[PDB]
């Protein structure tokens, strides 16, 4: 077999936790819908992931532009979203269901 | 790997010197009793690296039988000791 | 209708030991946090991708939006 | 704690064998069963399925080694010795004993001796060998028990045990 | 016989208990109709993941974009 | 420090078997119109310390016609699976999260009844020889009124996990949905772990045989004490499944005074059926498993198979 | 993505693997660089011995026991 | 004899059980799943008498898919390829 | 006890067919294991202690058959997973299949489970119904026949006559003489089995009929050789000259149908250039003769019937499906130009 | 790797303290008659134990009830399903199975 180099690795990894990538994750797969949804069937419908390299960086680099977008927005309701649901066992969507619309105010809205 | 050489020897517990014999014919229903989980484990152990995802259902059903068997030949065996009161292998009359 | 609730006293509290004590073992062994469950499979390779990248060797540090910028 | 916790399990349940395989006094049959039971359920509460190495101590351990143990006095209840006390219990012990080591002595102990001996090797995390990871369903071993497609088999299953019944609700 | 369901009542009320809880539970999932919705429920829970389908020729429904009105009535869960 | 919570809970849990052999008696003496020990404690409380030591000076004989390595291995095998049985419990968080843990209380309450056919067996004769084998009678027939109506509130439930024995009891207390099922959740507890009604077992039994007949106070003191272990675990079992309390996560503290205080509700019973009730002469004990308690039991399983379908109420996994 | 992450950690598994052991012995009785067990050239699964191969010293174990064994 | 009253009357006694890929209740295929859709392909029509000397090679692979014994052959004399030579240099990696 | 018979004697044959209607080696597990659990009962009936001694010297003979028989399966099971019934893939596993099943139709090794049943049941009546299990198997080994090797199922084959024929010459008791030229008539059909496997069926379903009608015959009161004697001029002189031509058919002479199976057997084992096969066999089945000439000089040559007890009465039992048995067991030689095209 | 710890910690605990209240003041300085005196109000009972049948039957009924509740056990497994009127109409036959299983033995069972 034949693999690619040690070049077309080491991209912009999305150092994150778990519970903050679970955090929006919700409004992140529904609208972006070009890079990944086509890697899709740049898997399923073709086998061997050592041929499909390049929409595996358009997922990932369009989702680095997402989280890049809510920081400079509105990321006061949103630190403190993760916060709570951080607050661990099973990582539970009906505690901080209060607490979600104080999040989801202006992502509606402002942007 | 290893893990099935071990146990393959441990298959030998039939050993048929040892599975008749001798005498407190219980020792020797013992083994055939024991001679599983040298397959229902045997079985357990393949059927489960190799996600096959049915066939697992068989080792359950291997026990259904095979306690219902050995059930069976544990009421004879109270008949064997019901006429006498001990099972005793070199019991024989009816010749060959 | 008296002396039988020292009798019960002692044996009362003998229970409430074991649940305050396991319940301040891992909030504290984890840092003011409960402990991550992981009943199915999937949800191991949440904490195991996160031990790799969250600071040193930890599953109960997180990195926040701020580390990625 | 090390790598080779399945295979230091696997040569006691080989043991657990070789104790009542010979001639014990069957009531230490019953010490070489249970011993052998968890033992070989320790090797099975390994690679993912937990139901099924559970339901061997309920119906197995739970259900037949009472019944077993509840004969041996009714019947069989001459006055009771140990084994290894005479000479004919200790004369078959050692004789697999040496085999149970000497199997695992050039296995692989030696680098490669020579072609036959050497195509299974010990160890060393391939025992497993089960990566990558999978999803939020199950083990699975989990969505593996049918009341869907296998009909036949249960059909059969339920009624072979109800003539189990007939046939000792007779003679005894 | 309408005095032997009367007249073993006052004798073996342990038995009858059992045949009217037998009875009464094998009738009723022929009768109402919340039954089949305990197939519906259970048939729109989704455990793998949805794989796309390509364009060719039809296009029959439900492009690209999801929250578009393209997909079937799952949505009666959300009003239940 | 995980090494430091097991410790934190073997210990602690003596004195609760210590401490209730001293309330086994002030509140059976209230009800025959006497006070507690009176005069040792001031008020009782120090009387299982001085009851302690007098076991483990007086002398441990053993039976001159016993057997050597059976009648010193049914003692190590009671404590084990009787201390092994607290690990997977939840209050609020157990010790050790299991996936599958409620049929491994069975897998724990199965081998208990494997000792008394050894002790009964490895020491001597016909006061324990036949008079235990029919002890380990009534003990087996007792599982099949309990699995089935411990499964039949698992097709409620939704799963085998504890966690959710919490959960689908936020707002209900489930004794009332299935009140039929609790009444035999209650007497084979009575019954398996051999107490006052059905009590062929211990010291009621003819009033002279027990397996208790032949051990001396040396290897006899952990024969009760295990024992006294059992029966505040069927208790702590029951009130986590039927009579459920409520979890708060950011008050965990709030959990566990709820709690206790429940358990020790039921163990009160146990106590206070001995007072009332008289035996049951071995035929009326197991006459009324087969022929009166089993056969209702499979007339509300096929009854909990159908209702959550036609309910359209599946639980949830 | 999650992935599309996932497969590229096997990769650089399996470069490493290969690479220093490409650098290991070149020896004419020896391998050959580049070759496959079977015939068939297509995309087969590895194996945990080929990711993880004969190093097995504390973080392989974690690999394989990890779900197993506890959180 | 084999009388095959399921192909005449269309119930399915068994026949799902079988192989290694027939259903998959949700869909979670084996280890070799990929061998065994190709291996099955070989042999159809043909009468398998001649499938045992003509096809030989979708099946030897799937054999060796399922043991993996030459990859394990392989493997381990990389142990002996280097691992006499821990002394002489060539740690190969350096951590990580 | 009448109804719960039925539903006992009707599982048998409902054991047996799931054997035959079967794609998958968990169910032929289970076909022929509860035909061991509903043959037990049938042992008992009324319950004599050499039926209690015989019965479990029946049963572990097959509980140990059929267990070699599930680790043939998961043997295969490691290698390619197919569980049709088919090739086993495996000289290790087909050797450990064949003289597993072997003990169930019991060749000449596993010898003593043909003789030490099937005598001294005090249910001689039938018993017939042990011909089910020599029928169970039969249909396993017609679905492994291309996967065998070809020594074994000789070796069990050519020493099946020869020792089933020495066996019985030393008896008396006619229910062993019946067991015996028992694993003779297996020795004829698995010799052929690996060449032509249909000309096996003929030799099977002529052994049906034959042995069938033979126990029928024996049905009024006989029980040893001796007893053989007392029946000519008391019971009806009929019977006689009817227990001569079954035997006499079943010896295999060519004016009778019993050498029927011999005649076509032989056109398929040679013209498969196999010449000293046959020519051992055929001369072997000669003393397999002289069990029935010298039971033939009993009952037809006024053998001394003394001890005078008259049977002034009729007899009635059942001689069910016996008045079309001696004549498709005797006269049907002509008529068998194809039997092998309806059976094949 | 704690489980597996967990109960080695518990039975090393627990043959700790029989070892210690038996044996050690087994050792001790006493006059400690060893006379057959031992076994208590059963003397000699030269008598091996005889058989009894309605203490056997006990026994076998237990296992063949046993078995199908194994069958039975994957019931809340089987909810979230497919096709569900199999899985009704399948469940309800083991129990049934079950059931007449009693009926038959229930007319004879003995004083058990
Ligand atoms: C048989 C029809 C069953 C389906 C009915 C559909 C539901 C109908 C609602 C109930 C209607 C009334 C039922 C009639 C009951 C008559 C039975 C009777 O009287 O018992 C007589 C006899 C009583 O004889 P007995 O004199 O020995 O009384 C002893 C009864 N016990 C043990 C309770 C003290 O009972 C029987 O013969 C059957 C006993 C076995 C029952 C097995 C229970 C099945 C478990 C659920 C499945
Ligand atoms: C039809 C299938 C439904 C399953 C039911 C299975 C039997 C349930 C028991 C029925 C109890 C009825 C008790 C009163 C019967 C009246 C007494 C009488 O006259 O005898 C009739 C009896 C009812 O049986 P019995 O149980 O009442 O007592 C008969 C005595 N023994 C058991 C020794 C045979 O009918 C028969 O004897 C024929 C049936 C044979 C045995 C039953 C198994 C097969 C069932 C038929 C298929
Ligand atoms: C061929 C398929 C296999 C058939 C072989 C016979 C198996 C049938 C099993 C039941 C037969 C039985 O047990 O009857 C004995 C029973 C003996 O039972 P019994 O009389 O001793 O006990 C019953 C007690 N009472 C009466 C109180 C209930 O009856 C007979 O003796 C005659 C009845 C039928 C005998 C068999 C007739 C069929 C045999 C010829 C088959 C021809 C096949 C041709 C092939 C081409
Ligand atoms: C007299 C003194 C001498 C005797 C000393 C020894 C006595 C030991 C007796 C102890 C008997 C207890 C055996 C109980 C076995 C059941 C254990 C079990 O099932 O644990 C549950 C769990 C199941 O896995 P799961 O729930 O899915 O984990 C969650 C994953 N997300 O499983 C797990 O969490 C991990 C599974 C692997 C853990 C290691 C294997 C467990 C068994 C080790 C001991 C072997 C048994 C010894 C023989 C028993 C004899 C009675
Ligand atoms: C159509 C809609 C659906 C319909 C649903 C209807 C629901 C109905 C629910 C009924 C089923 C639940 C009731 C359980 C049955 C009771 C058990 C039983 O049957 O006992 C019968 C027993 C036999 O004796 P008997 O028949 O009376 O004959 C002697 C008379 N001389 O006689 C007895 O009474 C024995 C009494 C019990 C024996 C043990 C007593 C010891 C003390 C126990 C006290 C327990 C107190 C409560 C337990 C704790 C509760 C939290
Ligand atoms: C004319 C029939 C015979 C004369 C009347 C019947 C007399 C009789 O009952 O004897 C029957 C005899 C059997 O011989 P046996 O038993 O030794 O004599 C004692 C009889 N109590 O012999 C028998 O008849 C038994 C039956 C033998 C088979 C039938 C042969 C009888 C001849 C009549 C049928 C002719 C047509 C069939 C043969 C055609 C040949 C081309
Ligand atoms: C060569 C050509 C092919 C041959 C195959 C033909 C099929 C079988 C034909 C024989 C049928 C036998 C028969 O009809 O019954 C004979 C006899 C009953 O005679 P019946 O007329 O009823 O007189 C009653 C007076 N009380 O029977 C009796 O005396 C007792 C009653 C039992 C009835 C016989 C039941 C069997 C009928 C079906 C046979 C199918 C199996 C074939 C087995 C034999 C094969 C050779």
């Amino acid at each position: 077999v034949e693999l690619p180099s040690l070049e077309d690795l080491k991209v912009q990894e999305v150092k994150v936790s778990s519970s903050v990538l679970k955090a929006a994750a919700h409004h992140y797969g529904a609208q972006c819908d070009k890079p990944n949804k086509e890697f899709m069937l740049c898997r399923w419908e073709e086998k061997d992931p050592r041929r499909c390299l390049e929409e595996g960086k358009l997922v990932n680099q369009c989702a680095l532009e997402f989280f890049r977008q809510i920081k400079r927005h509105c990321a006061e309701p949103f630190t403190e979203y993760w916060t709570c649901i951080d607050y661990s066992g099973l990582q539970l969507f009906r505690r901080c269901r209060k607490q979600q619309a104080q999040f989801d105010e202006c992502v509606l809205d402002k942007l | 790997s290893m893990v099935y050489m071990n146990i393959m020897m441990a298959f030998t517990v039939s050993l048929v010197g040892l599975l008749m014999y001798r005498s407190h014919l219980m020792s020797s229903l013992l083994c055939l009793e024991g001679m599983m989980l040298s397959l229902f484990v045997m079985a357990a152990l393949t059927i489960l690296n190799s996600h096959f995802t049915l066939a697992s259902m068989m080792p359950i059903i291997l026990l259904v039988f095979a306690a219902c068997e050995a059930a069976l030949g544990l009421s004879l065996l109270v008949m064997v000791s019901n006429t006498y009161g001990t099972d005793y292998v070199q019991n024989l009359n009816l010749l060959q | 209708w008296f002396e039988v609730l020292p009798g019960i006293a002692v044996m009362g509290v003998c229970l409430f030991i074991p649940g305050m004590a396991t319940a301040r073992i891992h909030r504290f062994s984890n840092g003011g946090k409960e402990k991550r469950v992981a009943h199915y499979p999937y949800q191991w390779y949440l904490m195991e991708r996160d031990r790799r990248v969250s600071g040193v060797n930890r599953s109960y540090v997180s990195k926040g939006l701020e580390n990625i910028d | 704690m090390m790598l080779y916790i399945v295979f230091i399990l696997s040569v006691i349940f080989v043991m657990g064998f070789v104790g009542f395989s010979s001639k014990p006094s069957p009531i230490y049959g019953g010490l070489g069963l249970i011993v052998s039971g968890g033992v070989g359920c320790g090797i099975v509460l390994n690679f993912g399925g937990s139901f099924l190495g559970l339901m061997v101590f309920l119906i197995y351990l739970g259900g037949m080694m009472v019944v077993f143990g509840y004969t041996t006095a009714m019947a069989t209840e001459q006055y009771p010795e140990i084994w290894l006390s005479n000479k004919a219990v200790l004369g078959a012990f050692v004789t697999g004993l040496l085999m149970e080591f000497f199997m695992v002595y050039y296995v692989l102990k030696d680098k490669e001796v020579e072609v036959v001996f050497e195509f299974n090797g010990l160890g060393d995390w391939v025992i497993y060998d089960t990566g990558d990871s999978g999803f939020f369903s199950e083990e699975a071993m989990g969505i593996a028990a049918l009341y869907s497609y296998g009909t036949w088999l249960v059909i059969v299953t339920g009624w072979s045990l109800l003539i189990g019944v007939v046939v000792i609700m007779e003679i005894t | 016989v309408a005095a032997f369901l009367k007249n073993v009542w006052a004798k073996e009320p342990v038995l009858v208990a059992s045949f009217a809880i037998a009875g009464l539970a094998v009738i009723l999932p022929t009768l109402s109709p919340y039954t089949k919705y305990s197939l519906m429920i259970n048939r729109a829970t989704p455990y793998n993941y949805p794989v796309p389908l390509r364009d060719d020729g039809n296009m029959p429904d439900v492009p690209s974009h999801p929250q578009d009105p393209q997909g079937p009535s799952l949505e009666w869960l959300k009003r239940l | 420090m995980f090494m430091i919570n097991i410790l934190m809970l073997i210990i602690p849990i003596l004195l609760a078997v210590a401490f209730l052999t001293l309330v086994e008696r002030k509140v059976l003496g209230y009800m025959q119109l006497r006070k507690g020990p009176n005069v040792v404690g001031p008020y009782g409380l120090l009387q299982p310390i001085a009851d302690a030591i007098k076991l483990f000076i007086k002398e441990p004989l053993r039976p001159a016609t016993s057997s050597a390595s059976m009648f010193i291995l049914a003692p190590i095998m009671a404590l084990g699976l009787a201390l092994t049985m607290w690990i997977p419990l939840p209050m609020p968080y157990p010790l050790i999260n299991m996936n599958l843990g409620v049929l491994f209380m069975l897998a724990m309450s199965s081998l208990a009844v494997y000792s008394i056919l050894w002790s009964g067996w490895a020491s001597n004769s016909k006061y324990a020889l036949i008079g235990a084998l029919r002890a380990v009678a009534q003990t087996i027939s007792y599982e099949v009124t309990l699995a089935i109506i411990l499964l039949s509130v698992l097709l409620m439930s939704g799963s085998f996990t504890l966690s959710t024995l919490i959960t689908t009891q936020e707002q209900m207390w489930l004794i009332l949905p299935a009140w039929p099922l609790a009444m035999m959740w209650f007497i084979s507890t009575l019954a398996e772990t051999n107490r006052a009604p059905f009590d062929l077992t211990e010291g009621e039994s003819e009033l002279v045989s027990g397996f208790n007949v032949e051990y001396a106070a040396g290897p006899f003191a952990l024969f009760f004490m295990a024992e006294y272990a059992n029966i505040i675990m069927m208790n702590i079992f029951t009130a986590i499944l039927f009579l459920g309390t409520s979890h708060n996560p950011h008050m965990p503290e709030l959990y566990t005074i709820n709690f206790t205080i429940k358990s020790l509700l039921l163990t009160m019973s146990f106590l206070w059926i001995r007072a009332s009730y008289p035996r049951f002469r071995y035929d009326q004990l197991m006459h009324l498993l087969w022929k009166n308690f089993l056969p209702l039991t499979l007339a509300l399983c096929m009854w909990h198979v159908s209702l959550p379908i036609l309910t359209s109420g599946i639980p949830p996994q | 993505l999650l992935q599309a992450e996932k497969d590229r950690r096997v990769l650089q598994m399996l470069r490493e693997n290969l690479e220093e052991e490409a650098t290991v012995m070149k020896d004419v009785p020896g391998w050959k660089v580049g070759e496959s067990v079977f015939h068939t050239t297509r995309w087969v699964t590895p194996m945990m011995g080929e990711l993880y191969g004969l190093r097995a010293s504390e973080e392989v174990l974690s690999a394989t026991y990890g779900f197993i064994w506890y959180t | 004899p084999f009388f095959d009253v399921q192909k005449r009357l269309g119930v399915d006694l068994d026949r799902w059980m079988t192989i290694q890929s027939a259903e998959q209740p949700h869909k979670i295929p084996s280890r070799c799943h990929a061998f065994e859709k190709e291996w099955i392909e070989c042999a159809h029509g043909i009468g398998s008498i001649r499938a045992e000397k003509e096809c030989k090679i979708e099946f030897e692979d799937f054999r060796e898919c399922l043991l993996r014994q030459k990859t394990m052959k392989r493997l381990h004399a990389i142990r002996r390829q280097r691992e006499k030579l821990i002394k002489e240099g060539k740690y190969t990696p350096p951590p990580h | 006890n009448p109804i719960i018979f039925i539903i006992i004697l009707l599982t048998i044959m409902l054991g047996t067919i799931i054997v035959m209607i079967s794609s998958h080696w968990l169910l032929v597990w289970i076909g022929f294991e509860m035909n061991m659990l509903a043959i037990i009962p049938i042992m008992m009936k009324n319950h004599n202690p050499r039926a209690t001694e015989a019965s479990t010297k029946y049963f572990l003979t097959q509980s140990t058959a059929s267990m070699l028989l599930m680790m043939a399966v998961i043997i295969n099971l490691m290698f390619s997973g197919q569980w049709t019934v088919m090739k086993l893939f495996n000289p290790m596993a087909s050797m450990l299949m064949t003289m597993a099943l072997a003990m169930k139709l019991g060749m000449a090794p596993f010898h003593f489970w043909v003789p030490e049943v099937t005598q001294g049941i005090p249910l001689s009546s039938g018993l017939i119904l042990l011909t089910w299990q020599k029928l169970a198997p039969m249909s396993v080994l017609y679905q492994i026949f291309p996967s065998i090797n070809l020594n074994l199922i000789l070796t069990l084959s050519v020493l099946s006559i020869l020792i089933g024929g020495w066996g019985g010459l030393n008896q008396t008791q006619l229910r062993k003489i019946m067991a015996y030229s028992s694993i003779a008539h297996m020795g004829w059909m698995t010799a052929v089995l690996p060449y032509n496997p249909t000309m096996t069926l003929l030799n099977l379903i002529i052994y049906i009929i034959m042995t069938s009608t033979m126990f029928t015959m024996f049905m009024a009161n006989s029980t040893t050789t001796t007893l053989s004697l007392s029946h000519t001029w008391n019971k009806t002189p009929i019977m006689t000259v009817l227990i001569l031509a079954t035997l006499l058919s079943m010896g295999g002479l060519p004016p009778l149908s019993g050498f029927m199976p011999k005649w076509m057997i032989i056109q398929e084992m040679t013209k498969n250039n196999s010449i000293i096969l046959p020519t051992f066999m055929a001369i072997t089945a000669l003393l397999n003769l002289y069990f029935y000439m010298r039971l033939t000089y009993s009952t037809t040559l006024t053998m001394f019937p003394s001890t005078n007890n008259m049977k002034m009465k009729w007899q009635f039992p059942l001689m069910k499906k016996m008045t079309f048995l001696p004549t498709m067991v005797v006269l049907s030689t002509m008529m068998l130009p194809l039997t092998p095209m309806l059976s094949v | 790797m704690n489980l597996m710890l967990a109960l080695l910690t518990n039975f090393t605990l627990a043959t700790l303290l029989v070892i210690i209240a038996f044996w050690l003041p087994q050792l001790n300085v006493y006059s400690e008659k060893t006379s057959p005196y031992e076994c208590g109000f059963d003397p000699m009972g030269s008598a091996r134990l005889p058989f009894s049948m309605k203490f056997f039957l006990v026994a076998i009924t237990f296992l063949l009830f046993d078995l199908e509740i194994a069958l039975l056990l994957p019931l809340p497994w089987a909810s979230q399903t497919a096709n569900l009127n199999t899985m009704l109409t399948m469940a309800l036959f083991l129990i049934i199975l079950l059931a007449v299983s009693l009926a038959y033995e229930w007319t004879q069972k003995g004083l058990e």
